[PDB]
Formats: structure tokens, C-alpha cells, sequence
């Protein structure tokens, strides 16, 4: 029942919980090549958020079908805004891990859509263009595990972490109505990782019964609440 | 299903 | 530029370009069939679909942008329009979406094929507006968000200049309303975090036409998403 | 595209 925090509590225990950046395999690319490193990354990484979730304040003080259901419908978004975070000082490029660099070019390798590509290329790029935050970054990774599924305590949650997020812009001397149109800007830009993912999940969907790479079975536990 | 073990 | 107006002269101007309420070609007297929605929907979908364009270009700043990027914000957007306004509508109806003053439906017909998830959304979603008392004010600001938004990313970096200024109209009519500065952009917040939820009706309501697969234009806007 | 023959009428 940790909903007492003040923001630099909410701030150092979401700093504190972040899970670190895994590697890939990465051999120094096919179809079937970047599928199948992109599915082993994605699986490595769910164990981890999984665990960060738990050490979200208040996520703890769900049921646990409640947090079933908020991380089956954000743990893409989740890898998503993570994926796009760790692009940022790579201009046109995606960072999906230190040693899996990939652009646009083998980004088309995928039948799925490199529009996807570019629109993540496009999302980093926003968030390098403002200066986005590393203390504004998780405060934003946990607005999405706790809001995308929603459908009280987790809108008592999502107000708190409003208030820590503009407790950083006020740190300082931005004026409130850049503070508020600063939140604004960064909210807005979750609905379009909302929009990357219901358009990804549509395709990894699509190489469930494509039979392109042989998934996980963690992996195909969560595209079974997307169907 | 093992999300349900792997959150507890 | 145009994107002079105050706060005030924003409201007004978006009140006055909202778009009616049409109504529905509904026979009570017939009964629903999972079609009977489908031929319904559509076709009013349709006949909003041109009040919404002459709509958008009565939103400050949607004439400033070229012909090629109003047809992409409308492109992405247009479902969205629909569905806020249907949640918008269907306020002061708990239980039920209002899509027309003679279509009044509930969760009973409304699992009349594929995918009911979407229409109890709507209704949480419709629900949520009434939990927090949405005004009418602050509904055009958010429709107009969604306009602009949407399309962002799917020069003009005004978009995000006239996004500032739909922001700085919204707080305006928050602080016009007793609402203390913390109630005041956690209220903005809780608006904004619903347009991810609008976001995700509109892409599974959407990738479903797809499926399900009407209107000449309808065809022209599901060829953009995908 | 009809949708943008309407936005220029
Ligand atoms: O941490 C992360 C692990 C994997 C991913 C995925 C990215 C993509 C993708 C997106 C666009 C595109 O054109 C091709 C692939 C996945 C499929 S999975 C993201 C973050
Ligand atoms: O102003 C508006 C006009 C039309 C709509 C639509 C709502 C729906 C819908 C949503 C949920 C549900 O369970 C059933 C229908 C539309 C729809 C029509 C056909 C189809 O295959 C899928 C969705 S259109 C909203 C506002």
C-alpha cells in the first residue's frame, strides 16, 4: 500500500525497478533471421517487465487477475516505448539491443509493416526533439502498464504519477503552461504507442498461423488475450 | 497459464 | 497565422463548427440482425463522414495544411471522430450508445458479430465521461486533438503549435471552474489518457470493417489503414 | 479518392 510517496520516492523507486537492457544474440538478415532474434529478445525481456511490474508502486495491491490483464494488454506498448527510449541518441536507427542495431532498410525484411518501422523511427525521433527524460520515461512506461487495461486505486495511481511527472517538469522553471502542454506533448505521444502496438500485434498474430519462426510459449500466452 | 506463476 | 484567437475565441469557434446529429433510416418495427447493424452503422458512418470534413476545415489551423496531409489526419483519425462523438452522445444514456436519436442500442443486440469487447469499451469509456462530467467545452477540445494528433506520425511541427493551443484552451477551461491547479492538469490528464483507449476502439473496430468485407468513401478511408 | 475531392469543394 504504497500510495503515501512523494514524486523523488515514486521517481528513485521507478528509476530503481527499471529493468536492465538485455542483449541479443546478434550474429554479424533474412526474414526468418530477424524474426527469430526480435521473438528471443522479446521473451528474455517479458520476464524481466514482469518483475518490474510487480515493483511498480501499487501494481502489487492489484489481484492477480488484474495484473494478468494489464500486462497482457501494455506488454508491447511497454517494449514498445522501451525499444523507442533507447533509439533516441540513434538518430534513424532502432536500438532493439547494444549489439542489434537495425534501420529502415533491413527493417523492410519484414512482411509486417515497416511503416511500424518508421513510425517508431518517428516516435524516438519526437522524444530526441524534446529532450525526453529518463525520470520522465518511466513515469510514462507505468502510465501504460496501468491505464492501456483499465478496461479508484489505479486512477488514485495515475493521478499521483501525473503529479510526479509535472513535479519534474517544475524542476525546474518551465512556466505551467509549457508544464501542462509538456505533459500534454508526452500523453499524446502514448496514443500512437498504443496505435504501433494493436498494428504490431495484428501482425505477429499473423505469423502465429504463419508458422514463420517457432515463437515462445510465453509469447503466445499473451497474443491469446489480443485475438 | 505462466504469466500467473511468473507474477507469483 | 490564423492561431491567434484566445482560449475563449478557440471554444467558440469550435462550438460552432460542430457537426449535427443525424439521424438513422431505423425500423423498429424490423428486427436486428447482425447485418441490420452492419447496413445501419455504415451508412451513417457515411452521411457523418462529409459533415466531419466540412467540420475539420472549420478547425483552426486544418486549412493551414496541405491537401495530401489533411487526407492523411482525416485518414487516421475519421473512426475516432465517430467514436468520441458516439461516446459523447451516449452520456447521459448509462448502459446504452446513443448512435442516433432512433438507434439506441444496448449490450444485448449489440453482440448481433465479431466483437461485442469493443462495444462494452464504448460503454466504460461513455461511462467515464459521465464519472467525471465531461463538458461540452472540453469535449470539442479533445475531437480536435484527435484530428490533429492522430496523424501526427502514421514543415508542420504548427500541428504541435495549435496542439499547444488546444492545450492551453483546455487548462483555461479547467481553471474557469474552481479546479485547483493539482485537480487541474490531473484532470488534463485523465481527458488524454482516454484518447489512448478511443485509439484502440478505433484500430479494432477497424482492422473489423476489414475483415467484414458499403459506402464508396467508407472503401477510401479503409484503404489508408493498411 | 472521393475523400479528397470533398476537401476541395
Ligand atoms: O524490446 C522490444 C523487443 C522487440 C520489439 C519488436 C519490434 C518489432 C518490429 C517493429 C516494426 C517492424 O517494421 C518490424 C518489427 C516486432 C515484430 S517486435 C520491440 C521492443
Ligand atoms: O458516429 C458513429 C458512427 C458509427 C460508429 C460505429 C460503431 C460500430 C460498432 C462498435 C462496437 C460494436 O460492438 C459494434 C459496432 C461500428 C462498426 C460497424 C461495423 C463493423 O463491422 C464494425 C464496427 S461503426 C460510431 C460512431
Amino acid at each position: 500500500l504504497a500510495l503515501s510517496l512523494t514524486a523523488d520516492q515514486m521517481v528513485s523507486a521507478l528509476l530503481d525497478a527499471e529493468p536492465p537492457i538485455l542483449y541479443s544474440e546478434y550474429d554479424p538478415f533474412s526474414e526468418a533471421s530477424m524474426m527469430g532474434l526480435l521473438t528471443n529478445l522479446a521473451d528474455r525481456e517479458l520476464v524481466h517487465m514482469i518483475n518490474w511490474a510487480k515493483r511498480v508502486p501499487g501494481f502489487v495491491d492489484l489481484t492477480l487477475h488484474d495484473q494478468v490483464h494489464l500486462l497482457e494488454c501494455a506488454w508491447l506498448e511497454i517494449l514498445m516505448i522501451g525499444l523507442v527510449w533507447r533509439s533516441m541518441e540513434h538518430p534513424g536507427k532502432l536500438l532493439f539491443a547494444p549489439n542489434l542495431l537495425l534501420d529502415r532498410n533491413q527493417g523492410k525484411c519484414v512482411e509486417g509493416m515497416v511503416e511500424i518501422f518508421d513510425m517508431l523511427l518517428a516516435t524516438s525521433s519526437r522524444f530526441r526533439m524534446m529532450n525526453l527524460q529518463g525520470e520522465e520515461f518511466v513515469c510514462l512506461k507505468s502510465i501504460i502498464l496501468l491505464n492501456s487495461g483499465v478496461y479508484d486505486h489505479i486512477h488514485r495511481v495515475l493521478d499521483k504519477i501525473t503529479d510526479t511527472l509535472i513535479h519534474l517538469m517544475a524542476k525546474a522553471g518551465l512556466t505551467l503552461q509549457q508544464q501542462h502542454q509538456r505533459l500534454a506533448q508526452l500523453l499524446l505521444i502514448l496514443s500512437h504507442i498504443r496505435h504501433m502496438s494493436n498494428k504490431g500485434m495484428e501482425h505477429l498474430y499473423s505469423m502465429k498461423c504463419k508458422n514463420v519462426v517457432p515463437l515462445s510459449d510465453l509469447l503466445l500466452e499473451m497474443l491469446d488475450a489480443h485475438r | 497459464k505462466i504469466l500467473h506463476r511468473l507474477l507469483q
